[PDB]
């Protein structure tokens, strides 16, 4: 049947709207479910490594799985409470870890491939085509975008290079290491972090296994680091109607500083990841997440330390919340690199329609 | 045959046609000679010409934006899946028809879109377009009490020019220095701006100094426009606020010299952001916003 | 000049030097404190005859002082206004021992023209005047402080790391009938452990405490009303050194937003040299915080820094124990505790 | 808990250092453009320190200068210097003998070995010896050792594994390995004689050496009646675990936090790096200890020292030290990269990861590769170097030269080639 | 003043449970009557209603979450002419201020003709609801205006039927009910 209330730690005063509880730990659920599901929700849930690009190609993955497991029942048709299958997966996925804006493109895949062979066929037919389309999709939307998107990147350097970078995207990731090998150009990386989630710390180790020049930093250790430094990279997770960047955290502040700094900032994006949900702030909608993302105490994650914190619920009066997911600043970031190459960022919804 | 030699052929006289008109009725010229029913032997040879002519260049820019135009122009053209002869000729037409155009777009920009200086709206004006000038000689025969003012071009004196095309319609005018250009944005009412293109992020690609300008128009809150003929829609991009496709050097540090040889390479060239543009005057209607990377998208269909 | 006279004279330079270098000595104010009895100890021993001469010692000294530690500015500054207040008893002294006019309290024309007594008792209060003032700077603040800040506004702080803003804001917290909610950016290779501290206190004092993390700033900036910095030393432009990290940015927001940033100090931390470089002053901490390994960790050349500057121009009042001042201002307070030629040794 | 003496035991380790120490003292010598002396001693006074001895022996009249020169050497110190003079080389064995005779042991006397700079509050470390010896009277010495880089691989002159205690601090095995440089003896052992009495066997071998060590009254004593032990951490420490005077207790300090010795080259200058970086807490030079000095600290981790001068661009990669006195010409490519006090560039010259001590001439185009050039020492034109080459004392590389990897170079004016006199060897010129 | 907007504010109100308080400009020459119906209005419903001085808005600003317009006429570059008094200066105050600007539209409401100057598209006021008595008309000048226009600079959104847009992109949205032909008639 499921499980619901008892929740950690006090709600504070303001903020207070999406869902930020719950199973951590499994106690006693319903009895047909299919175990993948449930596992990349524990993943997801416990994930430390996630950043908008890989997530919606691991639910995809998932996806196609499933569907190689699934079996057509010996009475009713192949979609009768597959439809109430999904549905309940949904409910466990955004009691986990909410649905982003490529997941619910993803949904409406799924639904729109749904309508499209309508009850009538067998099993080993009409599943070995659904199998093979969805992967020529995942190859079309997804990959070769992406290697557009690097290509597209190369050229945009020109000569001498000094850099500032942050977050875990994966596509930055790609990039950042293609002007390392393949381009041999003169690519200095600085790395900027952040404490809710070790991207940073990832980027850097990445860096490593292919033996960059690598300065690191974070948030507020930046008034020296411009004292010849030039270009500026980030990675959004989504656009929304409105032009805005909403993506996670650490971005906007950085932004600014480049902005005073007199050099611009350059972001990328996908051609699949556009929204017709339309807000202008953080309050509306919003990645929030449990308090324990702030307990350790610097250096590393795994260290528990007793030293001077270590309590919530006993704390009488004291309201400890952070933010994951951000609305950066309009007009802030210059370029930005999707699928027709290049262009600014007042195009919005120039692709929503287009579908 | 030669593009490049066709080019030659215009110097001297010219103000008139569109520059970017000329380049396409020279390429459509060099077109119609070799045979444009195959595919094969045209195309690539066309791309090819493009390459050498853009090789070629001395400190020209619009000519690869018109190509790419006559490009597109061509590709839209065998669409229609009937047969090879009709639209070959139909193409060969369209070359002199688009030179025919400019003029028409010319006439339509200098009668319709006029309306931004009436009451006595005093101009502060630099880049020379041929555009700007018309529709300002055009606005002469109206006597709606016009006022101009010149910040001074000093590639090689083109200011002088500038006055001496002013001085036929007989309107007092004043010469402006560019350094005393945070000294007088008070009597004059708005910026407006003759340019070379305009970019894929929205902001101008311009000459000697404006991005200068831009920034006092910013700051005065009195607005900053931009007036041509439109198809300069290149594709480009400046990323930063210090890199184009440039000519000449990018600010080139010169040596420990001697006598006052090494110095006059002063940028030429300057450019500046997509959030300036107040309004854009186009003859395809008065459209601004997000009108030219809209554009841009419906030509390549990204 | 060296130690070459100051041997079975005065003796606890040494000392000093020692607590400067290994940082042993802790807090600007107990810098202060040290360097003030020193002077004492100073004062009390060494023998005089003349008076010229002594000065120049003293320049020397507080030259040496200089150079055995820069980033101590309170150190100094004391030293200065010791200096000064023996200064103005010395000018008294030669008008009395010759034996004038002025628009005002001081002159530019009169450095153009041609221009045994008990100055030691003088010299010796100076110190005791100089220990009062550094003794409460807070109970001559709030009375220009529980006055900017009104009901259901909201507050950003910055730098939990001197001792008199923390107190500062308890004194607002204090009133019944006040209310404000409190936004606490974290500041993180440098300031953590102290941030959390702080706002471990704020949570005792039965207020709305708010713990944010350095990057979420900009997801809340819509709701700020107030910047304040806590700040360890001030300078001749208006501008301030401050206690570590996680400032500067902040402030920057701040000054984007428009949002009204204040500065709370003290004249002890009034400083009479200019902040030419940032480079000269401000320190760095210590790479090895960050990360663990070393082998790969030559590879890793992280860049940290403890102390923080920021520019005259985000920042408009320095309310002090003698009242709210301004950066265009503060200049004459400075001349006003320390003298004309005492600005270089 | 105070008053507390000093020995340390200098003119020890020479020849380690194959090429150098030959003319002159080997603590003599300047590390980052001045003496590794004042390091440890600046060190020691942190601890606590109340008299200074040191053991010079290999020149002693030059130490006996330097000593003179020095600030600890003029009344105000809470410690004056007396070195001790003996007969010339004797091991540790015979120096704790001629110690004893003088007799001038007290309590806690502290003895540290080679040259040591590190960052640890010392004052936390002497209150738990302190503790630990007001536990049982049989308590003996202090061992310090620090947590490594994770794994261990530029490790082979000294990686000893130590088996330890949790419950008491107290090593258990002592064993020395070529394992990672010659693969012949890939090998473990541990011994019974403490194993039905600790229970918790922690493995180990990621620990550093360090070398310095609080020792109580039994010390000397013990030295003086087992006269096997002419060394301090092999035969000594093994002979403690076998209980050759029985039921004694010793320690094992363990700090999260970064401690090392001074042994060979390539471990010099990853010392070298270490300090100049932000790697131990609060050591710099910026601060100036020896009073002469003139350095101030820069951005992106560069050293200037007032007098220091370099030329208009030169693009620069990361971490780069000046010493005063300084002449750079124009167009040079440096990461990475100290050149010492006085020292004067040409032009053109492309130098990575690489040492340079005092007075030393890199000559017009020249490349320098993690490389090292020694006082008085000069690079003429055209010198191409690679990975570790050594260059000893006023050796005059002249014109135009070729050495490959690691080729060492002698400094007396032996055994190994490449000499004193003009051009290093490829066209034989010398004694 | 529409009765559009006071419906979009009652259903917001409708959910009470989301918290929102009212500052109403009372609109010198001929918003006043219509202000004050508003205010009625809102007290009908129970919310909470504050009554504002045209002169006193930088007084107010910093403390004003979001902002919402009713507007008559919207157009090309982004602006909007607004149902009469006190919208330019707000709007200034604003800018300033940094403040969210909500704007309810329509696309009928919409018109793809451009503004180009103040010099014409501003619509003044009447003399009549100012001062009476005409013989100290001789020698002043009374200046005041009913309906006026906005900069583009300002507003930020454009809640519609189909959704919220950008003032530098709304031209596309006319143009997909409108032409660059049917212009200039």
């Amino acid at each position: 049947p499921g499980i619901s209330s008892v929740i950690p730690t006090v709600l504070e005063q303001s903020f207070d709207n999406s869902s930020l509880i719950s199973v951590k730990e499994l106690l006693l659920n319903k009895d047909l479910i299919h175990p993948s599901i449930l596992l990349l929700t524990s993943h997801l849930a416990h994930y430390k490594i996630v950043g908008s690009i890989p997530r919606c190609i691991a639910m995809l993955e998932v996806f196609q799985i499933v569907i190689k497991d699934y079996q057509t029942p010996k009475g009713t048709t192949l979609s009768r409470n597959l439809t109430s299958y999904l549905s309940h997966q949904i409910d466990l996925l955004k009691k986990a870890r909410p649905l982003s804006v490529t997941m619910g493109n993803a949904i409406r895949w799924l639904k729109q491939e749904i309508s499209l062979i309508d009850p009538s066929t067998p099993d080993k037919a009409a599943k070995k085509d659904l199998c093979e389309k969805i992967g020529q999709f995942a190859k079309e939307k997804i990959e070769l975008a992406d290697q557009l998107i690097i290509d597209n990147a190369s050229t945009q350097i020109e000569e001498s290079t000094t850099i500032v970078t942050y977050g875990s995207s994966k596509v930055l990731t790609e990039l950042l290491l293609h002007n390392a090998i393949s381009l041999k150009k003169n690519i200095k990386v600085i790395v900027v972090d952040s404490r809710p989630l070790f991207e940073g710390r990832k980027m850097a180790e990445t860096l490593r296994n292919a033996g960059v020049n690598v300065m690191y930093a974070l948030i507020t250790s930046l008034d020296t680091i411009f004292n010849d430094v030039d270009y500026v990279f980030l990675g959004a997770h989504s656009i929304l109607s409105n032009g805005f960047l909403y993506s996670r955290a650490g971005t906007a502040m950085l932004a600014m500083s480049a902005k005073r700094r007199n050099i611009p900032v350059l972001v990328c994006c996908e051609s699949l990841k556009f929204s017709q949900r339309v807000q202008l702030d953080s309050v509306t909608f919003n990645e929030l997440a449990d308090p324990n993302d702030l307990v350790n105490i610097d250096y590393e994650n795994p260290v528990e330390r007793r030293g001077n914190k270590g309590a919530l619920l006993n704390q009488f009066i004291k309201e400890r919340k952070f933010e994951k997911k951000k609305l950066a600043m309009e007009n802030k970031p210059k370029g930005n690199k999707i699928g027709g190459k290049k262009g600014s960022e007042g195009e919005s919804k120039d692709a929503s329609n287009e579908e | 045959f030669n593009i490049t030699e066709t080019y030659l052929r215009f110097l001297e006289e010219d103000t008139e046609m569109t520059m970017p008109i000329a380049a396409i009725e020279a390429l459509v010229t060099l077109l119609r000679i070799k045979t444009p029913e195959t595919a094969a032997e045209m195309i690539n040879t066309i791309k090819s010409s493009t390459e050498e002519l853009i090789k070629s260049i001395p400190n020209s820019v619009s000519l690869r934006a018109g190509c790419d135009i006559f490009m597109r122009f061509v590709l839209r053209n065998l669409h229609l899946y009937g047969d090879w002869e009709n639209c070959k000729q139909h193409l060969i037409e369209n070359g002199q028809l688009f030179v025919s155009r400019a003029k028409k777009s010319r006439n339509k920009i200098a009668e319709i879109g006029v309306d931004f200086i009436a009451d006595d709206d005093i101009i502060l004006v630099h880049g020379y377009s041929r555009a700007v000038f018309s529709l300002l000689n055009h606005a002469a025969n109206k006597f709606i009490r016009f006022r101009c003012v010149v910040t001074e071009s000093r590639p090689s004196k083109q200011g002088n020019q500038l006055y001496t095309l002013l001085e036929q319609k007989g309107i007092p005018v004043t010469l402006i220095v560019d350094s005393a250009v945070g000294a007088v944005i008070d009597k004059v009412d708005k910026v407006f701006v003759g340019a070379e293109g305009v970019a894929e992020s929205g902001g101008i690609i311009n000459l000697v100094g404006t991005y200068s300008v831009g920034v006092l128009a910013h700051n005065a809150r009195k607005p900053f426009y931009v007036v041509t003929e439109s198809h300069k829609f290149v594709r480009m991009f400046p990323l930063s606020s210090d890199d184009l496709p440039m000519a000449g050097p990018p600010l080139d540090f010169t040596r420990r010299t001697d006598d006052l040889e090494d110095a006059l390479r002063g940028p030429t060239i300057d450019y500046t952001a997509q959030e300036y543009i107040t309004a854009l005057i186009t003859d395809l209607g008065v459209l601004t916003p997000s009108a030219v990377s809209e554009e841009l998208i419906k030509m390549w269909y990204d | 000049h060296p130690n070459a006279a100051t041997s079975d004279v005065n003796v606890t330079i040494d000392t000093f030097v020692a607590k400067l270098k290994r940082r042993q000595v802790q807090g600007s104010y107990a810098i202060a404190l040290e360097t003030l009895q020193l002077l004492m100890r100073f004062i009390s021993a060494a023998r005089w005859n003349h008076v010229n001469d002594l000065i120049e010692q003293i320049r020397d000294l507080g030259n040496s002082l200089e150079k055995a530690h820069p980033t101590a500015f309170s150190c100094g500054n004391v030293i200065r206004r010791i200096l000064a207040v023996l200064r103005d008893e010395v000018e008294e002294d030669t008008m009395s021992t010759t034996v004038v006019a002025e628009p005002l309290i001081s002159s530019m024309f009169n450095l153009l023209q041609k221009p045994k007594t008990d100055y030691r008792q003088v010299a010796i209060q100076g110190i005791k005047d100089l220990i009062d003032e550094i003794k409460n700077i807070d109970e001559g603040i709030q009375q220009i402080a529980i006055d900017l800040i009104h009901d259901h506004e909201i507050l950003l702080t910055p730098t939990p790391d001197s001792k008199t803003v923390l107190k500062f804001l308890i004194t607002a917290r204090e009133r019944s009938n006040r209310t404000f909610t409190v936004l606490v950016t974290e500041g993180f290779p440098n300031n953590t452990k102290n941030a959390h501290e702080f706002a471990k206190k704020l949570a005792q004092h039965n207020i709305e405490t708010l713990v944010v993390p350095d990057s979420a700033v900009f997801a809340l900036m819509s709701r700020v009303g107030k910047v304040i910095i806590g700040t360890k030393a001030v300078f001749v432009n208006g501008g301030t050194i401050s206690s570590n990290s996680g400032v500067s940015s902040v402030c920057e927001c701040a000054r984007e937003f428009r949002t009204p940033v204040f500065a709370v100090a003290g004249l002890y931390k009034l400083s009479p040299l200019y902040p030419f470089d940032v480079e000269k002053f401000v320190e760095f901490g210590g790479s090895q915080r960050i990360l663990p390994r070393m082998d790969p960790r030559k590879r890793l050349d992280t860049v940290n820094q403890i102390t923080d500057y920021v520019p005259p121009e985000n920042i408009d009042i320095y309310i002090t124990n003698v009242g709210g001042f301004n950066p265009s201002f503060i200049y004459r307070i400075a001349w006003d505790n320390y003298k004309q030629i005492d600005v270089h040794l | 808990e105070d008053r507390l003496q000093a020995v340390v035991l200098t003119d020890s380790y020479e020849t380690r250092f194959m090429p150098l120490t030959a003319v002159k003292p080997r603590c003599l010598l300047p590390l980052a453009n001045v003496p590794l002396i004042e390091y440890t001693l600046e060190f020691l006074a942190k601890a606590g320190v109340h008299e200074v001895f040191l053991i010079c022996s290999s020149h002693a009249n030059q130490i006996n200068d330097y000593i003179e020169n020095s600030k600890w050497n003029l009344p105000w110190s809470p410690f004056k210097i007396t070195t001790i003079m003996s007969p010339e080389a004797r091991c540790t064995g015979d120096v704790m003998r001629d110690l004893d005779n003088r007799g001038i042991i007290t309590g806690d006397f502290i003895l540290v070995s080679g040259d040591v700079l590190t960052n640890i509050d010392f004052s936390k470390m002497l209150e738990f010896h302190k503790k630990m010896h007001l536990q049982d009277k049989d308590h003996i010495s202090t061992m310090c050792l620090s947590k490594a880089s994770t794994y261990p691989k530029t490790r082979t002159i000294e990686p000893a594994a130590f088996v330890l205690d949790k419950s008491t601090s107290r090593c258990i095995y002592y064993q020395d390995l070529p394992l990672p440089s010659s693969r012949e003896k890939t090998s473990i052992q541990i011994d019974p004689e403490l194993l039905d009495n600790v229970d918790e066997f922690v493995i180990r071998n990621d620990l550093i050496d360090c070398r310095i060590d609080i020792c109580t009254s039994h010390v000397p004593l013990i030295f003086q009646e087992n006269f096997d032990y002419q060394s301090l951490r092999t035969d000594f420490v093994k002979g403690v675990i076998s209980s050759d005077i029985l039921g004694k207790h010793i320690y094992a300090y363990l700090t999260d936090e970064y401690a090392v010795r001074v042994e060979s080259w390539q471990t010099y200058d990853t010392i070298s790096q270490d300090f100049l970086g932000r790697w131990c807490y609060p050591l710099v030079l910026d601060s100036n200890i020896q009073d002469d000095q003139t350095y101030s600290y820069e951005s992106r981790h560069i050293y200037k020292e007032k007098d220091v001068v370099l030329a208009q661009s030169c693009k620069i990669g990361k971490c780069t030290a000046i010493g005063s006195g300084t002449k750079i010409g124009e167009g040079t490519k440096i990461e990475n990269s100290v050149i010492g006090r006085n020292c004067q560039i040409g032009e053109n010259i492309r130098i990575k990861n690489s040492f340079i001590w005092d007075d030393c001439i890199i000559g017009n185009n020249s490349i320098i590769d993690h490389s090292l050039i020694a006082s008085n020492a000069t690079l003429g034109s055209n010198v191409r170097l690679n990975d570790g080459c050594i260059i000893g004392f006023n050796v005059k590389i002249d014109d135009n030269m070729d050495l490959d990897r690691n080729t060492k170079i002698s400094a007396s004016p032996q055994d190994l080639d490449d000499q004193t006199l003009a051009v290093s060897i490829v066209g034989d010129k010398g004694v």
